[PDB]
């Protein structure tokens, strides 16, 4: 009886208090676009890709952080929402490098895919782009930080999931940089997971580099035997060869993580 | 410096000697007691600033020492050090000249002030004199816009400046004397030049105009 | 004795590097005891 | 009855009677001018009476946003759970053109300290943290000296003013960041992190500094509250148009004969303010090009609008700008208006905290476009492009800094579009 009634494009849904606008849309099968939000990390609210119009509210709200209020009608497809997404996608791509052919994320990139589904089809950015130094954080995770979109998922993962506080942001404004400041290796038994959570090609698997494209791999859902946890995994193969190991969600075992030995 | 990554050098590495003096350790104690227990991290900014006052600038060893004293991860101290512009992560000159070039000061010819300083010291913006006595940088609004054009040297504002005035100030500094701060034009603070347009009557005393019932 | 013609904020001409923190150290004895969150830090 | 012309504020009705620092700023001088008078009675009147006085005065935030103070401070008027409650005084003062709060801190520090006590009592706060920008070192030391005098006179600390209420006043210095004036970024800085604003909700009155109920109030808003209590909300509400009440500190800078800080009535004509107090526009009123009426974040207005506009929140909203902090920046006809605004965009580019996408990338983008507009190295189609970019930043960011960087661009395009196109024409012809 604590549930409240809210609407997603006019369809009633009953949600418990504290549910965010983004979670309310999930219940009716609508996935709000996102970059910074991850359901297993602390809310950040910085990418602004989840902005959505509330009926009768002049200002768009960050669906990932805004608690839904009784009677709200969330318009996930209004011109106001669509123009907010196009504007944000435009800002994300202004300084992003033209790297898709040489970038391992290509073909399974949330920036590529959400640009196609929610962004414009052309550029009006007529300036030069930012370029960033690369950081060395060990032999497992390659960094191409010019591709970073400053979503801070890796920072929140390292702090909250891995319990390591080596990743942060240095500088301010457009020159704000994710990294370790000093020369430091992010060696944790869970370090490899920051490859998966990073939505772009900024963080990629060094062992996997350049070997395959996502569309050409075959997925075999399997189990890890590197320890006794029994982590669920996907074995990626191509033309009869194992290419990489990825996590497979299992809420009651490994959630969506795996150890570095498993990976 | 201009970069926000740290590379160790002989002059700046984890082994570069830094420690708080016994007197600064007493100041740190009073700093830390201004905040609730369980929230010592609130003291990072003032303690980091204290390390810079003792040392002049912040070597990476000083950042590590602050992180150790307050028991916060060192990375959370690097973020503060690189976020805030008053922390010097490279050595600066004895006198850090900071010229405001934002629009209100630009409208009153802050450029002529900047051009005068460069000529007298023979350096460019962002340089240190070979004496290591002066470092020159441009800054954003310093909160003295009605007294433009103005500069800050260390903790002191010098205001209502002309090219002659800033040159006189630098000569005093080069001669080992700290000049008086404040406007150099004739007025004392923020009053309009050429007489007060307000607050010319003696201020009223206690209880003037008090409402009934108090 | 109403002189509205001199600047009476000249004390700061004699301030030094540790003036602010010396005053904070001096003020330390006048403060109320701080509240507590119940633990040494959010990482405890 | 309902006066329709405003201005000509008399000295007896001025709150900041040591604005120019020509009298003693320490406790003895402050008490001679009426500070700390009957403060015990005010505190014993209780939080509800104090908040009622503030509501009746019609006081609005002096920090730049202008929310009704009485309603804002009443968010704290609620029973205490386990957590302490705090008043945070915003003395960051970073908006270009604004220097009013500096004068209060160094010349009327005891007005601020007493305001912390009265305001803190009204909110039920145990302590006040005064966040002062790091560059205001000498001002901070003056404030610290005044706080010590208050502690030694029993006015603050245990049993403040003999009222039985315990209150502390702490001073915390910033380290160089305009974004730390933003209320939630200010809280994050006090907590020892980068000054990156928080999203809302929660609001500070629910979750603030150290996660506790908090109210962030501007220095000027806090400093007038003891007087509003002593002389009554009705007295303060008798100044200015309705819903724009009280006196206001104005900074006049730029191309005026006598740039100065002055206290004047709310709703005073802008032209009268410049002429009476600032000694007129350099070269006469006919030499005026444009005015930024409320600091860098408010859109500029051209001379034609400046002839008749009043200086208050509602009047300037009608002129498609805002009162802001009431920092009037005057530009005469010799000014390169495009370069003047381009410099403000460069200020916001240097001050963006970088947290959220539209400002981190958008403001930097606008800075690059404005730099080419100054040289004319652009084409007219890019003007409407720049307009749309500013609308993609505005209303899509975490904090209002993004809005404050978009508004100056919109004001330039709105009122000086032919100047932009003229310069583009010059560059094409000269290069071709
Ligand atoms: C970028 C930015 C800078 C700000 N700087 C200040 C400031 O220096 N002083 C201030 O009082 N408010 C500043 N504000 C406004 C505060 O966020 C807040 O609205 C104000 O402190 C509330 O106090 P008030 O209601 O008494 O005005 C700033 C806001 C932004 C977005
Ligand atoms: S991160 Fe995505 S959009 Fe960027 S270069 Fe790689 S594949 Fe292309
Ligand atoms: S490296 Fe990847 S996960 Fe980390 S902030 Fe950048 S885009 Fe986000
Ligand atoms: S609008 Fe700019 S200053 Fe404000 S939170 Fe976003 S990036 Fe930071
Ligand atoms: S997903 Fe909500 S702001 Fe990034
Ligand atoms: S613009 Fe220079 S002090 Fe404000
Ligand atoms: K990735």
């Amino acid at each position: 009886s604590n549930l409240i009634e809210v609407f997603v494009d006019g369809q009633s849904v009953m949600v418990e208090p504290g549910t965010t606008v983004l979670q309310a849309c999930e219940k009716v099968g609508m996935q709000i676009p996102r970059f910074c939000y991850h359901e297993r990390l602390s809310v950040a609210g910085n990418c602004r890709m989840c902005l959505v119009e509330i009926e009768k509210a002049p200002k768009v709200v960050a669906a990932c952080a805004m608690p839904v209020m009784k009677g709200w009608n969330i318009l996930t497809n209004s011109e106001k929402t669509k123009k907010a997404r196009e504007g944000v996608m435009e800002f994300l791509l202004a300084n992003h490098p033209l790297d898709c052919p040489i970038c391992d994320q290509g073909g399974e990139c949330d920036l590529q895919d959400q640009s196609m589904m929610f962004g414009s089809d052309r550029s009006r950015f007529l300036e030069g782009k930012r370029a960033v130094e690369d950081k060395n954080i060990g032999p497992l995770v390659k960094t191409i930080m010019t591709r970073c979109i400053q979503c801070t998922r890796c920072i929140r993962f390292a702090s909250e999931i891995a319990g390591v506080d080596d990743l942060g942001t240095t500088g301010r404004g457009n020159d704000m940089q994710v990294g370790t400041y000093i020369e430091k290796m992010f060696m944790s038994e869970l370090s490899g997971n920051i490859i998966d959570i990073c939505p772009v090609g900024a963080l990629t698997s060094k062992p996997y580099a350049f070997t395959a494209r996502p569309w050409e791999t075959r997925k075999t859902e399997s189990i890890d035997v590197m320890d006794a946890v029994g982590s669920n995994i996907v074995v990626s193969t191509r033309t009869g060869e194992v290419m990489r190991i990825l996590p497979r969600m299992h809420e009651d075992i490994n959630e969506e993580w795996i150890s570095d030995k498993t990976r | 410096g201009a970069l926000f990554v740290h590379r160790d050098t002989p002059e700046n590495n984890p082994e570069t000697p830094f420690d708080f003096t016994p007197e600064n350790y007493k100041r740190i104690e009073a700093i830390v007691k201004n905040y609730p227990e369980g929230h010592k991290a609130a003291a990072v900014l003032p303690v980091l600033d204290l390390a810079q006052r003792q040392n002049g600038w912040l070597p990476i060893s000083a950042m590590n020492k602050v992180a150790e004293i307050l028991q916060v991860p060192p990375m959370r101290v690097y973020e503060v050090a690189t976020f805030y512009t008053m922390y010097n992560r490279k050595p600066v000159g004895k006198y850090h000249i900071q010229v405001c070039t934002t629009t209100p000061c630009m409208l009153r010819n802050s450029d002529s002030i900047l051009e005068a300083i460069q000529k007298k010291l023979g350096i460019k913006v962002g340089e240190t004199t070979p004496d290591k006595l002066f470092t020159l940088i441009e800054v954003e609004c310093l909160g003295a816009c009605v007294n433009a054009p103005m500069v800050q040297i260390n903790d002191n504002y010098y205001e209502d400046l002309t090219p002659k005035d800033i040159e006189e100030i630098i000569d005093e500094l080069k001669a080992g004397k700290i000049p008086k701060p404040g406007p150099r034009s004739g007025r004392f603070s923020c009053e309009p030049a050429g007489g007060l347009t307000s607050l010319t009557e003696p201020p009223k005393g206690p209880g003037f105009g008090v409402q009934a019932g108090l | 004795p109403f002189d509205n013609t001199t600047y009476k904020n000249l004390q700061h001409h004699d301030y030094s590097t540790y003036t602010f923190l010396d005053l904070n150290l001096d003020l330390s004895k006048f403060r109320m005891p701080q509240p507590s969150s119940g633990r040494e830090s959010p990482r405890h | 009855p309902k006066k329709t012309s405003f201005g000509s504020l008399k000295d007896e009705d001025r709150i900041f009677t040591n604005l120019y620092g020509r009298h003693d700023w320490r406790l003895k001088g402050a008490q001679s001018r009426g500070d700390w008078y009957k403060t015990k009675e005010i505190l014993l009147k209780g939080p509800d009476w104090i908040l009622g006085e503030v509501k009746t005065s019609g006081l609005r935030g002096r920090g730049g946003a202008g929310f009704p103070t009485g309603l804002k401070w009443s968010f704290m008027n609620k029973p205490s759970d386990g957590r302490p409650k705090y008043l945070v005084v915003n003395a960051d003062e970073g908006e270009p053109g604004t220097c009013k709060d500096r004068e209060i801190i160094r010349h009327d520090p005891h007005k601020l300290v007493e305001g912390c006590l009265v305001g803190g009592r009204a909110m039920g706060a145990r302590a006040a943290y005064i966040y002062i920008r790091g560059e205001f070192y000498n001002e901070a030391s003056n404030l610290q000296v005044a706080i010590r005098e208050a502690y030694e006179a029993g006015l603050i600390g245990k049993n403040a003013c003999g009222s039985g209420y315990d209150f502390d006043v702490f001073v915390v210095r910033g380290a160089g960041a305009y974004i730390c004036g933003e209320e939630t970024a200010l809280i994050e800085s006090i907590e020892g992190k980068q000054g990156k604003p928080r999203l809302k909700p929660p609001f500070p009155a629910d979750v603030g500094v150290f996660g506790c109920p908090t109210t962030v109030a501007n220095v000027e808003t806090v400093a007038v509250s003891p007087t509003i209590c002593r002389r009554g909300g009705a007295w303060f509400a008798s100044f200015g148009r309705e819903r724009n009440s009280g006196t206001k500190l104005f900074n006049i800078s730029g191309h005026v004969n006598n740039p100065c800080t002055v206290e004047e009535e709310m709703s005073v004509p802008l032209k009268e303010l410049i002429e009476k107090h600032a000694g007129g526009v350099t070269g006469g009123w006919d030499n005026l090009l444009a005015v930024i009426p409320g600091g860098s974040s408010t859109p500029l207005i051209p001379k034609s609008v400046c002839e008749t506009v009043l200086m208050d929140f509602d009047a300037l909203i009608q002129a498609q700008t805002g009162l802001g902090t009431a920092a009037v920046i005057v530009m005469d006809r010799s000014t390169d208006i495009v370069k003047a605004i381009a410099r403000l965009i460069e200020f916001y580019k240097h001050e963006s905290c970088g947290q959220c996408t539209p400002c981190r990338e958008g403001v930097d983008w606008m800075n690059k476009v404005m730099a080419r507009f100054v040289r004319g190295d652009a084409r007219p189609a890019e003007i409407d492009s720049l307009w749309e970019i500013s609308k993609q930043i505005e209303g899509h960011t975490i904090c209002a800094l993004g809005d404050g960087a978009a508004w100056p661009v919109q004001g330039l395009i709105r009122h000086f579009r032919p100047e932009l196109e003229e310069r583009m024409q010059q560059f094409a012809q000269q290069h071709q």
